[PDB]
């Protein structure tokens, strides 16, 4: 596992 | 000292990012509301907030949630350095992971329940390794800043992207759970909760300090009250919020031991806290294990109470440590163990009042989505005589109906669980109105005391003595100086007499009102209902619960009831220990006490003696003018008709008393309402409605009771000489 992988922020 | 350095103190903002100064201090570092500013702890780690002004902040101290608290690894009292920081700009990308324990339970998309509203329009100034907590769906998980593309620390803005992905990180030894009991946990009960942190941080927090300078500190705190008031909860919360070595030592679970054991666990765990210390030992349900000495037949029983005095007295040591206790019963503690050198300082953690039970149900509401229907308040005022346990169980109830209601989709995902739904989840005021019903209050039958809500505007008439009452009680308390000067002492206590209905109850908490001191009300048929054997510790407990409840106005109603029960040998013994308990009461503890009764011709000459209740002050009916008053005061609340005349029904009703035109008002009340009923109206309150209740009105007090009253109002003073 590490650091990102995805997604989010929306608004 | 350098202004930067300043002293950690409780929050007000319930808010995580925000930390609160003073506006003189704000402007002494010049900083301003919206400034984020850089917080240095111990240990070399830092956390960024917003800053704000607080009024009631004093400029020495700093207020900030528990949760920067943690990550500073601070506690209360402790010092932390201050620096603004406009270096602080948005992010790009942030990425947060939840903690096991805290996750374990719920599946689903954590980051639009909780990231989303958390941070949505907030602009969140936050930092790399700072641990922050969220609640919804009831429950309360914490995420750990695991990055952020401007590191350490940045703000949260709109175009941060936050990525939560990955097995709940396990939690590290150094860092302490948020889900651990602390002060804000804790309400009803912040008098107390000062007492007991005042005793406690000194040679709890700073023990080499106290070492030095040779004066004794606290060993042995006694905490009692009815059952599930907390008070296990406020030991664990002291321990936590000092940072002392917790050590807990149920009653019950050492009775269930054998004779050895017992005495082993105990010594096992004195010697377990003076290791680790500064450490706090509770000992709950102390009466399991040292119940009054004449109860407490059999050898092995014996021995341990013995065992148990033996290890308190061997705290002489004076290893930094505390010995906490908890017991419903006082009067069951072995009074060997309230001596001094052991459990020499009490604290009583009653039940809540109105404010304090209203406190409470916002605690147990944290996690939960409330309805905007939902009114706390009404509730508070609702559930009378209910303990914290109490009012956490509904709240628990009234959620769980919630649930209830709402499992019918539930059930086909059970499978599964769904997080997203659990967030729709509202707690409507009719879950709370259904768990009222259902309720089953502990403290009914409880002494309350409290502050009473009625005021003198409740009050009709009676003015000049109001004011009389004010001299007697109030200018004492909030002028002491004066009474020094002039080299006299204040009158201990107060003798209501007259006819029955007239507001001598009222009186007696109205004043208590004013002098927003506490108020403890015991009626003549109380005072009878104890067995007789029991009666003389119940006596004594009354006066006691006063003296701890300074300023406070003792208030002793009914008094006749008593007076016709002796001319009884319990009424007798009663009365004679009040007058004993009255003198022995210092005029100087600001604690007053208040007699009524209806029937001066009656009354125990002794009670009226110069030091007892010497000031003799007469309530007779309303005249005129106080009866309209009195009539206005009752119809406050109720919608009342404009043709309604009230100088006219006052007029009318010469010799009414104050009882008397309040029943007059709900016999007339309860006529416009069986009108509503049989035809379908909003309902008003009519001349015709008082008309008719008027011709069925009756008199209460007949014309010779007057002149009998009037008469006792010159020569109630002559009752100590020979009869009349
Ligand atoms: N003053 C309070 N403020 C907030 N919550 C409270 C308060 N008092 C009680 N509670 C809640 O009710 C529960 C009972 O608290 P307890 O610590 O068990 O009090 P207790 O007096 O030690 O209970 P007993 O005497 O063993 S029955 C706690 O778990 C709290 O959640
Ligand atoms: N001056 C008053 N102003 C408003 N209400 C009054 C007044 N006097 C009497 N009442 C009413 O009478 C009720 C009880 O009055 P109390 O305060 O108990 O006077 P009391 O001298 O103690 O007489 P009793 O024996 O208790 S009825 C109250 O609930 C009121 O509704
Ligand atoms: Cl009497
Ligand atoms: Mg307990
Ligand atoms: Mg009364």
């Amino acid at each position: 596992f590490r650091a990102f992988s995805g997604s989010g922020n929306r608004l | 000292n350098r202004p930067n350095r300043l002293i950690v103190d409780e929050a007000i903002n319930e808010d995580n990012s925000v930390v609160s100064l003073s506006q003189p201090k704000m402007d002494e570092l010049q900083l301003f509301r919206g400034d984020t500013v850089l917080l240095k702890g111990k240990k070399r780690r830092e956390a960024v907030c917003i800053v704000l002004s607080d009024d009631t902040c004093s400029d020495e101290k700093i207020r900030m949630n528990r949760v920067v608290r943690n990550n500073l690894r601070v506690r209360l009292g402790d010092v932390i350095s201050i620096q603004p920081c406009p270096d602080v700009k948005y992010g790009k990308r942030i990425h947060v992971l939840p903690i096991d324990d805290t996750v374990e339970g719920i599946t689903g998309n954590l980051f639009e329940v909780y990231l989303k509203p958390y941070f949505l329009e907030a602009y969140r100034p936050i930092r790399k390794g700072d641990i922050f907590l969220v609640r919804g769906g009831m429950r309360a998980v914490e995420f750990k800043v695991v990055e952020t593309d401007p590191s350490p620390y940045c703000i949260v803005a709109p175009d941060t992207v936050i990525h939560c992905e990955g097995e709940p990180i396990k939690r590290e030894d150094e860092e302490e759970s948020l889900n651990e009991v602390g002060y804000d946990d804790i309400g009803g009960c912040r008098k107390q909760l000062a007492q007991i942190k005042e005793m406690v941080e000194l040679p709890l927090r700073h023990p080499a300090l106290f070492k030095a300078i040779g004066v004794k500190p606290p060993r042995g705190i006694l905490l009692y009250g009815p059952p599930g008031t907390g008070k296990t909860l406020i030991a664990r919360a002291v321990a936590n919020e000092t940072g002392a070595f917790f050590f807990l030592i149920n009653g019950p679970e050492i009775m269930s031991k054998l004779a050895g054991e017992s005495e082993s666990n105990l010594r096992k765990a004195f010697e377990e806290a003076e290791k680790n210390a500064p450490a706090i030992i509770f000992i709950d349900e102390l009466d399991a294990i040292a119940p009054k000495r004449e109860k407490t037949h059999g050898e092995v029983e014996r021995r341990i109470v013995s065992q148990l005095l033996t290890l308190m007295d061997g705290l002489k040591q004076r290893a930094h440590v505390i010995v906490m206790a908890a017991t419903n019963r006082p009067n069951s503690i072995d009074p060997a163990l309230r001596r001094f050198g052991r459990f020499d300082r009490e604290v009583d953690i009653g039940i809540p009042d109105a404010t304090g039970r209203l406190e409470i149900l916002q605690i147990h509401t944290k996690n939960m989505k409330l309805a905007d229907d939902v009114d706390l308040e009404q509730v508070a005022n609702e559930t009378h005589g209910h303990v914290g346990a109490d009012l956490a169980a509904l709240c628990s109830e009234a959620a769980l109906q919630a649930i209830r209601k709402k499992m019918d989709l539930i059930d086909l995902e059970d499978e599964t669980i769904d997080a997203e739904v659990m967030n729709s989840l509202a707690v409507t005021m009719d879950d709370f109105r259904w768990a009222l019903s259902q309720s089953n209050p502990s403290a009914l039958r409880e002494t309350v005391v409290e502050v009473p809500q009625v005021t003198w505007e409740d009050i009709g008439g009676l003015e000049d003595v109001k004011r009389e009452l004010q001299e007697l009680v109030q200018y004492p308390v909030e002028h002491p100086d004066k009474f020094l000067k002039f080299g006299m002492t204040p009158s201990k206590g107060v003798l209501f007499y007259g006819p029955p209905g007239c507001g001598k109850t009222l009186l007696a908490k109205a004043i208590a009102n004013e002098c927003q001191a506490n108020f403890i009300s015991i009626k003549g048929p109380e005072l009878l209902t104890m067995w007789f054997g029991e009666s003389e510790a119940n006596v004594r407990e009354i006066f006691d619960k006063a003296r701890q409840a300074a300023p406070c106005v003792l208030f002793f109603d009914e008094l006749d009831s008593i007076a016709k029960a002796r001319g009884g040998g319990a009424a007798d013994r009663v009365i004679n220990q009040i007058l004993t308990e009255m003198d022995g009461m210092s005029t100087k503890k600001n604690v007053f006490i208040i007699g009524a009764t209806n029937r001066p011709d009656i009354i125990d000459p002794a009670i009226l003696r110069p030091g007892r209740l010497d000031q003799l002050i007469y309530i007779p009916l309303p005249d005129e003018k106080s009866r309209v008053a009195i009539l206005k005061a009752n119809l406050r609340k109720s919608p009342v008709a404009k043709d309604v005349d009230l100088e006219f029904l006052a007029k009318m009703t010469n010799g009414f008393s104050g009882a008397d035109l309040t029943e007059i008002c709900q016999r007339a009340c309860k006529l416009a309402i069986r009108e509503s009923i049989e035809s379908e109206i909003r309902p008003e309150i009519r001349r015709d409605h008082f008309e008719e209740a008027m011709r069925f009105a009756r008199r209460s007090v007949s014309d010779n009771d007057i002149r009998k009253y009037e008469m006792f109002a010159q020569t109630l003073q002559q009752s100590r000489g020979f009869g009349s």
